[PDB]
């Protein structure tokens, strides 16, 4: 478990994790909110 | 004696391994002192040989490595089987082969990309497809759904098989030296057993699948009325009903009177009016011809009994007038190395890629096929790139052999000697060769472009000034042509219709195939083909030959494979290593194959392809003006560069949109990689440092120092960029255009 | 039986079965040798008879 | 390729169109069900 | 670059429409297609099969340039 965890902190599994994260929010954030070209809440 | 021999559990399983990166090489172990040390775990991580000295670790890795290459390859073909099950217009496409286009790719909606869903046909959208695995599935005699889902399970259960023999193979039992040095019974094995019986296997599936299922296609009969493929199997009337040969049963087989089978296994050649393809009876029979042949001659070398040959007492007792005594200690090289083996089949591979795509184009062996034009476009120019890069490198590992394991002393071979006693002279002649290619080959094109822009097209070499023909490629195409009449009285008709004579063949109102003409513009471009194919053949050998060491350099060999030079002296000796003759070879690779493919494809836009009215003209795409226009460089700038450009620059907003963007795309990266191969190391190291000074006045500087990339990664950084972008651009272009028009 | 193809091939058979003995066995002679002039003779009989039926 | 089957085709030319519709829109809408509503965050579980 | 802005916008501007650079210049497909391709069409046609102009010579010098070009490379 030691050695897996250790593993799992390598900098291109850390670096892909991180990634497909913010991609997936971004892409979810795009979704809800379909088009955006100025900042309308003010 | 021929025998199975393993070792138990040479290795653990366990995960301490990964934790520490670069475990292989203990220099690398060490530790990273600097940011260099990143682009050499990944540079050294499958160079086995370099990790340890012993035979039998290499082999085992390699034998692991195997495994999980075909596991990978088990996964992509579980993936296109699932993606033709789920999301695909077949079965729509089954009906109406001739007016829908296969898909098999959906876009999702999130951000406007939805409008990269054409109407492709049959009441669907999606990205048309260019693979030809419509073709494939329709000549295997699929005609449902449920079939290729249960083809994909099956191929992510033999991935999953893959995977875990490799591991087996690794860490449970792993194989010795002895086994792998058994190179009669893995001939035998690879020959009778890999190749006659899986053959023999599609024969059996072809006569017992294919053949009624097609036929009852070709017939006119819908798919969803079609029997399943097991009933013809467990009724043999119907097969009887359809092919009278096999009321008879295997009985004639046995009696030695095979005529009786002649229904089915018919030696007619040539191209089937109904679907524009090869005849399947013909498929079959060669089927069976083939795994007759090659179960008779897997049975040719001595193993672990009296009858067979030996290999090596097969190459020591050759006599001939030019060879000698020759092959004495070839055996023992070539069962000594793995480079040797790897550059011979390499380019063995290569060669058989390249023929193959030739025979491909030249007789389509699927139904519907020739009438689909993107799909032979994209594989002939898939199979020639994919061959030129294994041809290429061939050559490279043939060097590092010639580096690295070649010692006179303990293992001598008396040709190799003699070949390395006279290399000035072959060096020599290959050079005046090219030289001589090229100047011709050029200076045609120059002075017709010279005669045309003076107003003087009488003197120019074209078929109406001065004329120029291949006269020996149109008596093959004659003889060719006359082969059935009296040659060959078996054959019913040629083998293709690309020899001159014979009649048009057309499906569904588009042109098929029809003869090929030959005129001053083919001489020209196969003459340049030539010349191309030398100059790359003169790199490589002039690569290969003076590695060990040269004039210049007497002992190149102690510097190794990869080194960027050996100093500022004796005027300079920047890229001396085979590295860089081997990455010097691949431009020219990427000129050769690229001028190969802008021929074909401009003569079979010009020349073959095209459309059929009802009275019974023909209208070819650009209506024949390769005989003409094709003879000057303004001719190939203006009538297919910019002519047949106008389609990827006009699809914005269209279903074609994203070839358009990468038309762009891959343009940037060649620029790009212009930055790698003009610069040196020296200004980047020094700009670097002010980087890192304006760093460490904010007390951001990392331990591992920032370092420009060595000269080597940089090379092949900008070789790498090249030739993406440049393979790219062509792309899109090919797929754009042919798509678009066709 | 009695037909010309089954003559043919049982002498082609006997015949490269009996050049194959010479030139528990008095002589060494493994089935691997019987089998291989088994084929060979076989081979060889379904060739001349495919031979003679297509004159 | 008996005439029979021809003629079963003939007879059954109907609804053969509409089978390969529907299967074609099917597998069209596979990838459009969220946005049309159906198959929405409940019973996504062992579902589509 | 700044040649081939300056050559673009008086181009335009001679031809008569404005509008083909204020809607096509802030895309560089548009810069392509616009641009190159489209002007490139009177220049290609110096010498064909047919006959000749007395714009011939440019046209020669044209590929001239870019043989030049590559034998740098
Ligand atoms: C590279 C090949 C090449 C070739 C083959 C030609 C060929 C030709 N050109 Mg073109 N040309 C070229 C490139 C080339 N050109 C280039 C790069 C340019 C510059 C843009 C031009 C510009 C040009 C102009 C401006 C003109 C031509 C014209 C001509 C013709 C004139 C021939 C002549 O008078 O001298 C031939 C002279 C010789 C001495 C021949 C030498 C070769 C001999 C036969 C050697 C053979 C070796 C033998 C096998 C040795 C074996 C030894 C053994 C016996 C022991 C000829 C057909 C002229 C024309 O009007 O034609 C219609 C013309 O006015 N050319
Ligand atoms: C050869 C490799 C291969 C490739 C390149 C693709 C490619 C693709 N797959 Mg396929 N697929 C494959 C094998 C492959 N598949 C296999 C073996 C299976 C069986 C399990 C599937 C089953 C499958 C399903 C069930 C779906 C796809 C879909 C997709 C697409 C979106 C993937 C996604 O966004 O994941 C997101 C990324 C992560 C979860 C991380 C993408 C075009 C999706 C689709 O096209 O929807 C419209 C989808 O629904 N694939
Ligand atoms: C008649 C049986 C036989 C068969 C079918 C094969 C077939 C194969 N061998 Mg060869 N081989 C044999 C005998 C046989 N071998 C013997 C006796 C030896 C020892 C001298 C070797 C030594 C050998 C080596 C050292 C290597 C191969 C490799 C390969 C594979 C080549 C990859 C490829 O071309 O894709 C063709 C792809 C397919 C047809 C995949 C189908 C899966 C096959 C049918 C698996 C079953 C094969 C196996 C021999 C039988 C199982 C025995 C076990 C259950 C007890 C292929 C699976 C290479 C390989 O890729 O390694 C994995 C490789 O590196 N072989
Ligand atoms: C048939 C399979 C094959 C095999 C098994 C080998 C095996 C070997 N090669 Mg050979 N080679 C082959 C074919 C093969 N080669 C071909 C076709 C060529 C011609 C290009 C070469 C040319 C060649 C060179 C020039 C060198 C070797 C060397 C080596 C050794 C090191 C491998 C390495 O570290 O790479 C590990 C993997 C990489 C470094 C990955 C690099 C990234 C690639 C280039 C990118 C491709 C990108 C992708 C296609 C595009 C999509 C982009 C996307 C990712 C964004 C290894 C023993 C090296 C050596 O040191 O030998 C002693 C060496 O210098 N090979
Ligand atoms: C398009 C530009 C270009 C051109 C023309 C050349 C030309 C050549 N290359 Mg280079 N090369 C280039 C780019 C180019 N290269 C690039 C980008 C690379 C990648 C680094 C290389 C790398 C490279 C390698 C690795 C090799 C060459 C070699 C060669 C020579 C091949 C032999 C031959 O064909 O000569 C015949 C001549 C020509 C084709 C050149 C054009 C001549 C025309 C016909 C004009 C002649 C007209 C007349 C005589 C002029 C007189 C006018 C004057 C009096 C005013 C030739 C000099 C090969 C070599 O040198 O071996 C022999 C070789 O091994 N090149
Ligand atoms: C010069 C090269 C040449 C080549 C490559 C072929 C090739 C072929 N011949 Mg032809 N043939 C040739 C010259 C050639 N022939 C000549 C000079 C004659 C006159 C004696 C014939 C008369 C001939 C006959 C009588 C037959 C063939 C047949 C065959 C085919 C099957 C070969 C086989 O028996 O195994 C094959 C296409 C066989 C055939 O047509 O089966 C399909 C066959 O029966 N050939
Ligand atoms: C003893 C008499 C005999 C006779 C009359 C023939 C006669 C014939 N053989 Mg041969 N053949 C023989 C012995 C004989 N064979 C033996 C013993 C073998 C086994 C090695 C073969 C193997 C053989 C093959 C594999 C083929 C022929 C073919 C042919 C036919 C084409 C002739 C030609 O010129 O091809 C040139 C011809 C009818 C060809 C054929 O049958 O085409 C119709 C063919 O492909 N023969
Ligand atoms: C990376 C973070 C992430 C986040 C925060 C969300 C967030 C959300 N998802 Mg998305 N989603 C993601 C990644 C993510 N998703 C990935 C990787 C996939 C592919 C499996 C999906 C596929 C997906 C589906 C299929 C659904 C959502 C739905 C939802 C919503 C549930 C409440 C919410 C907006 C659910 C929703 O509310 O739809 C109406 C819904 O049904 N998501
Ligand atoms: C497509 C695909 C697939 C599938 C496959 C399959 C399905 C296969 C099959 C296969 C098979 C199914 C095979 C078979 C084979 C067979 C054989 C190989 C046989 C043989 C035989 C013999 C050799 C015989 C002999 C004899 C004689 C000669 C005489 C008398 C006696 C006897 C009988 C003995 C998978 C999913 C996987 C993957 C993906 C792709
Ligand atoms: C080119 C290529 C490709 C393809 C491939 C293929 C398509 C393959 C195939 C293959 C095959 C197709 C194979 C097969 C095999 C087979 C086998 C291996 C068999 C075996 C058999 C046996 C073993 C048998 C046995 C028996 C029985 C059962 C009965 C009687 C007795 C006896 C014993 C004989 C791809 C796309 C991937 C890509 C890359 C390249
Ligand atoms: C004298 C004597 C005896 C006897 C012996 C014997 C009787 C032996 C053997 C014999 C024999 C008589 C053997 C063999 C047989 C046969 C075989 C072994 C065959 C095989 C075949 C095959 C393998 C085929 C194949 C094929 C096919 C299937 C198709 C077409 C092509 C071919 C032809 C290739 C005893 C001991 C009683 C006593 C003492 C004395």
């Amino acid at each position: 478990m030691r050695d897996l965890k250790t593993y799992l902190s390598v900098a291109p599994v850390i670096s892909t994790l991180w990634f497909a994260a913010l991609a997936g929010l971004l892409i979810e954030i795009n979704r809800l909110f379909p088009d955006a070209l100025i900042f309308p809440f003010f | 004696e021929v025998k199975i021999l393993v070792d138990r559990d040479p290795i653990k399983t366990s995960f301490e391994e990964w934790a520490k990166p670069g475990h292989f090489s203990r220099t690398i172990a060490k530790g990273p002192d600097t940011t260099t040390w990143i682009w050499n775990l990944h540079a050294d991580a499958h160079d086995f040989d370099s990790h340890t000295s012993d035979l039998e670790e290499i082999s085992r890795k390699v034998f692991s490595a195997h495994f999980g290459q075909l596991s990978i390859i088990f996964l992509w073909l579980s993936g296109m089987y699932f993606h033709g099950a789920r999301f695909s217009n077949y079965e729509a496409w089954l009906s109406d082969p001739t007016h829908i286009g296969p898909s098999a790719q959906v876009v999702w909606s999130i951000v406007g990309q939805e409008i990269l869903n054409g109407d492709v046909g049959g009441g669907f959208r999606g990205i048309q497809i260019t693979s030809g695995f419509f073709q494939i599935w329709r000549a295997s005699g699929i005609t449902s759904e449920l079939q290729l889902y249960c083809t994909a399970i099956g191929g992510l259960v033999f991935a999953a098989l893959m995977l875990f023999a490799g591991w087996f193979h690794y860490h449970k039992a792993a194989p010795k030296l002895a086994w792998f040095q058994d190179v009669e019974s893995m001939l035998n094995h690879h020959l009778a057993g890999l190749l006659g019986l899986g053959s023999l296997s599609w024969a059996g599936h072809q006569v017992h699948v294919s053949l009624p299922i097609n036929q009852f296609l070709n017939a006119g009969v819908d798919p969803k009325e079609i029997p399943l493929p097991h009933e013809f199997i467990l009724n043999r009337d119907l097969l009887a009903q359809l092919y009278p040969s096999f009321a008879e049963g295997a009985t004639p087989f046995f009696t030695l009177n095979w005529s009786k089978y002649a229904e089915f296994l018919t030696f007619r050649g040539g191209l089937d009016p109904v679907t524009g393809g090869l005849w399947l009876t013909d498929i079959a029979h060669h089927h069976l011809a083939i795994a007759i042949l090659f179960l008779i001659a897997g049975h040719m070398y001595r193993t672990n009994w009296g009858i067979g040959h030996g290999i090596k007492d097969i190459l020591e007792a050759h006599k001939g007038p030019f060879t000698g005594q020759g092959h004495k200690g070839l055996y023992e090289i070539l069962t000594t190395s793995w480079h040797a083996q790897l550059s011979i089949n390499l380019a063995m591979l290569g060669s058989l890629t390249i023929v193959v795509a030739h025979h491909m184009y030249s007789m389509p062996p699927y139904p519907y096929l020739a009438t689909d034009y993107g799909t032979q476009l994209s594989l002939f120019t898939h199979h020639m790139w994919i061959g030129g890069f294994l041809i290429v490198g061939a050559a490279a590992h043939a060097a590092i052999f010639m580096v690295r394991d070649y010692d006179p002393t303990t293992r001598y071979n008396d040709l190799l000697d003699r070949v390395l006693r006279h290399r000035d002279a072959i060096i020599s002649h290959l050079n005046w060769v090219c030289i001589f290619l090229g100047f011709h080959s050029f200076g045609l094109y120059i002075h017709n472009d010279t005669m045309s822009a003076l107003g003087r097209p009488q003197d120019m070499f074209s078929d109406t000034a001065i004329q120029l023909q291949p006269v020996f490629a149109q008596w093959i195409q004659n003889t060719h042509a006359l082969a059935p009449g009296t040659t060959a009285p078996g054959a019913t008709t040629s083998t293709s219709l690309t020899w001159g004579g014979g009649d048009l063949v057309a499906v569904g109102g588009k042109v098929a195939l029809l003869p090929i003409p030959l005129g001053t513009a083919d001489f020209l471009v196969h003459h340049i083909h030539a010349f191309t194919i030398h100059v790359t053949v003169l790199i490589l050998l002039k690569g290969v030959l003076f590695a060990r060491s040269s004039r210049l350099i007497p002992d190149k060999a102690n510097l190794g494979f990869r080194f960027p030079c050996d100093g500022p002296g004796r005027g300079g000796t920047c890229q001396v290593s085979a590295w860089d003759h081997v990455f010097l070879g691949l431009f020219w690779m990427y000129n050769a194959i690229s001028v190969v493919i802008f021929h074909f494809s401009w003569k079979m836009q010009s020349d073959v392809w095209g459309s059929i009215s009802d009275q019974g003209v023909v209208t070819h795409i650009t209506g024949g003006n390769f005989a003409q226009s094709s003879i000057t460089i303004n001719g190939w700038l203006r009538d297919f560069l910019w002519a047949q450009a106008s389609q990827v620059i006009q699809s914005y907003g269209s279903s074609l949109s994203a070839y358009g963007l990468f038309f762009l795309g891959a343009h940037f990266v060649w620029a790009f990689s212009l930055m790698f191969l003009f610069s040196g190391r020296g200004y980047w190291q020094e700009l670097i440092e002010s980087i890192v000074w304006a760093h460490n006045k904010l007390k951001v500087a990392p331990a591992t120092q920032p370092r420009a990339l060595s000269i080597v990664q940089g090379r092949a950084v900008g070789v790498t960029h090249y030739l993406l972008g440049g393979i790219a651009t062509t792309w899109a272009f090919f797929l754009a255009r042919i798509i678009a028009v066709g | 039986i009695g037909s010309s193809t089954n003559l043919i091939m049982v002498t082609s058979t006997t015949l490269m079965l009996f050049a194959g003995r010479f030139g528990g066995d008095p002589a060494g002679f493994t089935l691997a040798d019987t089998l291989a002039c088994g084929t060979v003779g076989h081979i060889i009989g379904v060739g001349v008879v495919l031979g003679l039926k297509n004159i | 390729v008996i005439d029979e089957y021809l003629e079963r085709s003939k007879t059954n030319k109907e609804l053969n169109d509409k089978k390969r519709l529907a299967t074609s829109g099917a597998n069209f809408a596979r990838a459009f069900t969220v946005q049309f509503g159906s198959c929405k965050f409940p019973e996504n579980f062992t579902g589509c | 670059w700044v040649t081939f802005y300056w050559h673009w916008k008086h181009i335009t501007l001679w031809q008569g429409n404005v509008s083909q650079f204020n809607e096509s210049s802030t895309y560089l497909m548009g810069w392509l297609r616009d641009y190159l391709w489209l002007n490139s069409s009177q220049l290609i046609n110096g010498y064909n099969p047919f006959g000749m102009n007395s714009l011939s010579v440019w046209a020669w010098m044209f590929l001239f340039g870019h043989l030049v070009w590559a034998t740098g490379f």
